């Protein structure tokens, strides 16, 4: 979450668990996708990390990336295999969370 | 009951009389006496009859009377009870069913009985913190002492704890002799057969047998109670 | 601001806390272990914050909690929850420089070693036995106003009293007075103290559990 | 945001000098700004930000400052603050919680609230007459607008209705850094779970919540506040 | 209100010679209402004290007929009744003044008898009801007013648990009100001969032996519902052939569900 490249590469190199969840059922991709850490998400995807971790409310990291209008994280995560069908307890889709026509390129990158 | 009703009647009569040495040498009479034991003994009507024999003014009051529909009234009835008792002459007041509020339950979330028993703690404040408590006493009786307040160890608090040692036909014959020691009694009563017929009976059940004697007294036509009416009522209602 | 009074052998803490608390106490606030039945559901946050809020509003306050071993055992999750509220409201985010609380118990074994931490319970004093000093002293102060016969001898009263307490000897002496009170004699002979104190003292030896 | 501080900026503090601008530009900017958000108390952080950015007087008044058995001192107070606003400096009047003086009532037994709301209609006609050549800037916010009367929210009186349900994550980082930068901070004090969870749960007046955490750090036993007082101050208040 | 002056039970009604089959119960509750006043010296001289009263509950059936017997067969002065519907009213707290004014009028009437009706309307926070019933038992346990005073508790539902546990002190005789018989109804009809103008063509035996399950309320609906069903057409003569449909309908159409 602090955008520490070398600390993340060295922690994950020693045998860290990418799918490790806290008591709030949130992984490091919720925070990295919440603060705009594009390259951190990318180097997390270098180690074959999952992108569809449900939070305590059910929001995926795509909901937290698109919530803050992160176009690069939306195009990256959706272009890498993010599942938009997984909904939260509020029954909100990633297209409805983002505004300004961002859901149009979300579904465009899902179908394409 | 002479070994316990003698100390009881003395303990409720001499405080009104022995004031001389109570004020000269400062002897503390028993303020709290616990007349407990097995049920059916008739402690309520025996303490009411003895309270009527003390000649002092008697005021009725029960255990669950502290529980009201509203809140804050228990302090009005206890502070007011010791206001009429504080201002008035030394009298006798007997209550019953104290064990219902003297229970130390292990749950600790919330209840209104916490506030009712807190008013009880105000009564213990007015019996413990008040050194002029040589005035009107508070007599309390319980029908069971399975769960009793451990903080009742004080001369002003419930100290005279007298158990009822298996109240056989002698005890029932004596409480019936005190409950019916004034009205028309036949001058031949051995108490052996009529008391022996009473087995595991209650006080209100023996006095209900007496009420049955008053029921067939209309169809007997005699001028005075007889001897066979006791066993006739016992075998009649029970 | 706290103190632990554990007196497993013999009694006498009630005579002390009730002695000074009956003398001045600067206030009255007694918490007896019997008045916490609590058979309803529960919204006691504003209740414990209500009583403790009264202890915060009133500058002088002294709280007694006698026989705390029954409500402080080490249907128990709610008890431990109320004890967690007691921790969070006794060592909480409020200054308690002026309030003082005293907690009495019976056995120092199940006294919640999380509660045994200082702050909540700082001082601890053990009461082993009522030594002859306080025994003969309490006998002299309890024998002051009540007159006795010219034949005075305290060696028999002290000698026949073995393994007793201050309140027990109090109820035995006052019980002996309530035994000689039947013969309405102005003077009190000490032979009836030997008889009545002997028999009632034997009743306290048999019922000393 | 980016429209709240800009619209309140150019509509509040830019016309706060050289009074001739109100008629040099023609249509004077509307002074009515109605904030919302009932999770927290709020309505304080922005009044402090204006109280520190702009160097002028601020005569704040609780919404029940004149609710009494009498009827006077209303036009005396607001008229004195108006004449000192156009005389010495255009002080911004802070009238919070107008729901106590804007509640519907038809019965005549409570003619005190209806009387002071008729006085509110009198000063409503005063501000109707105060749209031409006057130095007045009155901010009026509340927590609930469902019970507000239509005569208050009528166009021409309150033309700005800014909504604030929850601040974005960047405004969370700023609203936490602006208060933790002065107070004692440490490595355990982190804004990651505190930028993630308080973004899920709806909560206003975050600065006041951090001040409550200061009331949890007022013991002086622990010199640096930690996550225990933060999460405890979250679950409690 | 009007119930204070109307509380007097004038206009006597059903007497003893027309009882509804009561054989043993009529004595069990008669020897406490009629005989103690006729012979007070026997109870005070013979034993402890005269009996107080009995307990009547269960199904309604022929209820209030025995109280009508007590009103009719009164020797000197008819007693005063008390209903439960006068207690539960607006402005709670008037029950103490009401029980004090009926106790005052009761002591003004040299401690006469008191009849309590519908105790379940107030029985079953009820602190004022506890004040009324504890002032009743409390003020009535004292021998100062009189010892021959009689109470009568009538109810339909036994859901009055507090009176059921406070009654063993003073009250007794927890028995059912009355069971109906088959041959006694002709006397209820004989006293219904003082009712509206029933034509002499009707025979009481033919109307009596042609209706089973004919409890006091149901025969009260035979004469009442028969007469009023004869007023449906506003006729003048009431022949049994006119309302035979009312008879077999009032016993059968009502005997369907019960």
């Amino acid at each position: 979450s602090k955008n520490r490249h070398e600390i993340a590469v060295m922690l994950l190199e020693g045998g860290a668990n990418p799918d490790a969840k806290d008591h709030y059922e949130a992984t490091a991709m919720h925070r990295a996708a919440a603060k705009g850490n594009l390259k951190m998400i990318h180097i997390l995807l270098y180690y074959k990390a999952s992108t569809n971790i449900q939070d305590t409310e059910g929001n995926t990291p795509l909901h937290l990336a698109c919530d803050e209008e992160r176009v690069e994280e939306a195009k990256l995560l959706v272009s890498q295999g993010a599942s938009i069908y997984i909904e939260n307890k509020e029954e909100k889709t990633p297209l409805q969370v983002a505004k300004g026509g961002l859901g149009l390129i979300l579904k465009r990158m899902v179908e394409g | 009951l002479d070994k316990q009703i003698q100390e009881l009647v003395e303990a409720i009569v001499l405080p009104m009389n022995h004031k001389e040495k109570f004020e000269n040498l400062g002897i503390q009479p028993p303020k709290g006496v616990l007349m407990y034991g097995p049920p059916g003994t008739g402690k309520t009507l025996l303490a009411r009859a003895c309270a009527a024999q003390t000649k002092a003014t008697f005021l009725k009051l029960a255990g669950p009377q502290l529980v009201q529909m509203f809140i804050g009234d228990g302090a009005k009835l206890v502070r007011d009870a010791f206001a009429l008792a504080k201002e008035k002459a030394p009298s006798i007041i007997f209550i019953d069913e104290l064990d219902a509020i003297g229970t130390k339950r292990f749950d600790s979330e919330k209840a209104g009985d916490r506030e009712v028993q807190r008013t009880m703690l105000e009564l213990l404040n007015q019996l413990d913190g008040f050194q002029p408590n040589t005035q009107v006493k508070v007599i309390a009786a319980t029908n069971r002492v399975d769960i009793l307040d451990p903080a009742l160890l004080r001369s002003g608090r419930l100290d005279r704890k007298i158990e009822f040692p298996m109240p056989n036909e002698e005890a029932r014959a004596r409480i019936m002799q005190i409950h019916s020691r004034k009205m028309n009694v036949s001058p031949d009563v051995n108490y052996e057969e009529l008391a022996r017929c009473t087995d595991d009976f209650n006080g209100a059940q023996c006095k209900a047998v007496c009420v049955e004697a008053g029921m067939i007294a209309l169809r007997r036509g005699a001028t005075e109670l007889t001897h066979e009416d006791y066993m006739e009522g016992i075998l009649e209602v029970q | 601001k706290g103190c632990l009074l554990y007196g497993p052998p013999g009694t006498g803490k009630t005579l002390l806390a009730r002695a000074v608390a009956s003398q001045l106490d600067c206030n009255f606030l007694k918490v007896v272990s019997s008045s916490i039945v609590d058979k309803y559901i529960g919204e006691s946050a504003r209740l414990i914050r209500e009583m403790f809020n009264y202890a915060r509003d009133h500058q002088p306050c002294i709280i007694f909690m006698d026989e705390i071993d029954a409500i402080g055992g080490r249907a128990d999750r709610e008890i431990q929850r109320t004890l967690m509220e007691l921790l969070n409201q006794m060592d909480g985010f409020d200054t308690l420089h002026r309030v003082k609380m005293i907690m009495a118990t019976n056995r120092p074994d199940t006294l919640d070693p999380a509660l045994l931490r200082p702050g909540r319970l700082d001082r601890k004093i053990h009461i082993d036995l009522p030594n002859e000093q306080a025994r003969l002293d309490i006998l002299k102060i309890h024998a002051g106003p009540i007159t006795k016969h010219g034949e005075i001898d305290y060696e028999a009263i002290v000698k026949l009293s073995d393994g007793f307490n201050g309140a027990d000897l109090r109820n035995v002496c006052t019980e002996a007075g309530m035994f000689a009170i039947r013969a309405d004699h102005d003077f009190v002979v000490q032979e009836d103290f030997m008889k009545a104190v002997r028999k009632v003292a034997d009743s306290k030896k048999l019922e000393s559990k | 945001m980016d429209i709240q501080k800009q619209e309140v900026r150019e509509a509040v503090e830019l016309p706060l000098t050289h009074f001739e601008l109100y008629k040099q530009i023609g249509i004077d900017p509307p002074r009515g700004v109605l904030m919302y958000g009932p999770p927290g108390c709020g309505k304080t952080m922005l009044a402090k930000a204006v109280a520190h950015h702009t160097t002028a007087a601020f005569i704040r008044v609780v919404g029940s400052e004149f609710v009494q058995k009498y009827l006077g001192e209303g036009p005396r107070m607001v008229r004195d603050v108006f004449r000192l606003a156009k005389e010495n400096a255009p002080a911004i009047i802070f009238i919070d919680e107008i729901d106590a003086i804007a509640t519907k009532r038809f019965d005549a037994q409570t003619g005190a609230d209806r009387e002071v709301q008729r006085i509110l209609l009198e000063l409503l006609n005063q501000m109707d007459g105060f749209d031409q050549n006057v130095n007045v800037k009155v901010i009026m916010a509340t927590n609930r607008a469902d019970t507000l009367d239509p005569a208050l929210l009528r166009p021409g009186r309150l033309d700005r209705k800014i909504e604030f349900p929850l601040p974005d994550r960047r405004q969370k980082r700023l609203i936490f850094s602006t208060i933790t930068s002065k107070m004692n901070l440490s490595e355990e004090v982190d804004l990651e779970d505190y930028v993630a969870r308080p973004d899920k749960i709806s909560g206003a007046d975050i600065n006041s919540i951090c001040q409550e955490s200061g009331m949890l750090a007022v013991r002086e036993n622990r010199y640096i506040v930690l996550a225990k007082d933060f999460e405890k101050a979250y679950k409690t208040v | 209100p009007t119930v204070t002056m109307m509380q007097v039970e004038e206009k006597p009604d059903v007497t003893y010679s027309d009882v509804g089959g009561c054989k043993e119960q009529i004595e069990k509750l008669r020897e406490v209402v009629e005989t103690p006043l006729l012979h007070p010296e026997r109870f005070v001289n013979l034993g402890i004290e005269p009996p107080k009263g009995v307990l009547l509950f269960g199904p309604p059936g022929t209820g209030k007929t025995l109280c009508a017997r007590a009103v009719a067969n009164r020797t000197d002065a008819c007693f005063i009744r008390v209903i439960g519907s006068e207690l539960v009213q607006k402005y709670v707290g008037e029950g103490a003044r009401m029980v004090r004014e009926l106790f005052e009028m009761a002591r003004t009437k040299k401690a006469c008898l008191i009849f309590f009706d519908e105790i379940d309307a107030i029985g079953g926070g009820d602190n004022e009801v506890q004040r009324t019933m504890l002032e009743l038992i409390n003020q009535l346990d004292g021998f100062d007013p009189r010892g021959n005073i009689k109470v009568l508790m009538a109810t339909n539902r036994p859901d009055t648990l507090d009176p059921a546990l406070m009654r063993p002190g003073r009250l007794d005789r927890k028995i059912e009100f009355s069971l109906p018989d088959l041959e006694g109804r002709t006397h209820i009809f004989k006293i219904h001969a003082r009712s509206m103008s029933v034509e002499r063509d009707i025979r009481f035996e033919l109307l009596a032996r042609l209706c089973p399950n004919s409890t006091g309320a149901e025969i009260r609906s035979v004469c009442t519902e028969a007469g009023m069903f004869a007023i449906r057409a506003r006729r003048k003569i009431a022949t049994e052939k006119d309302f035979l449909e009312a008879v077999n309908k009032v016993i059968k159409s009502y005997a369907k569900f019960s």
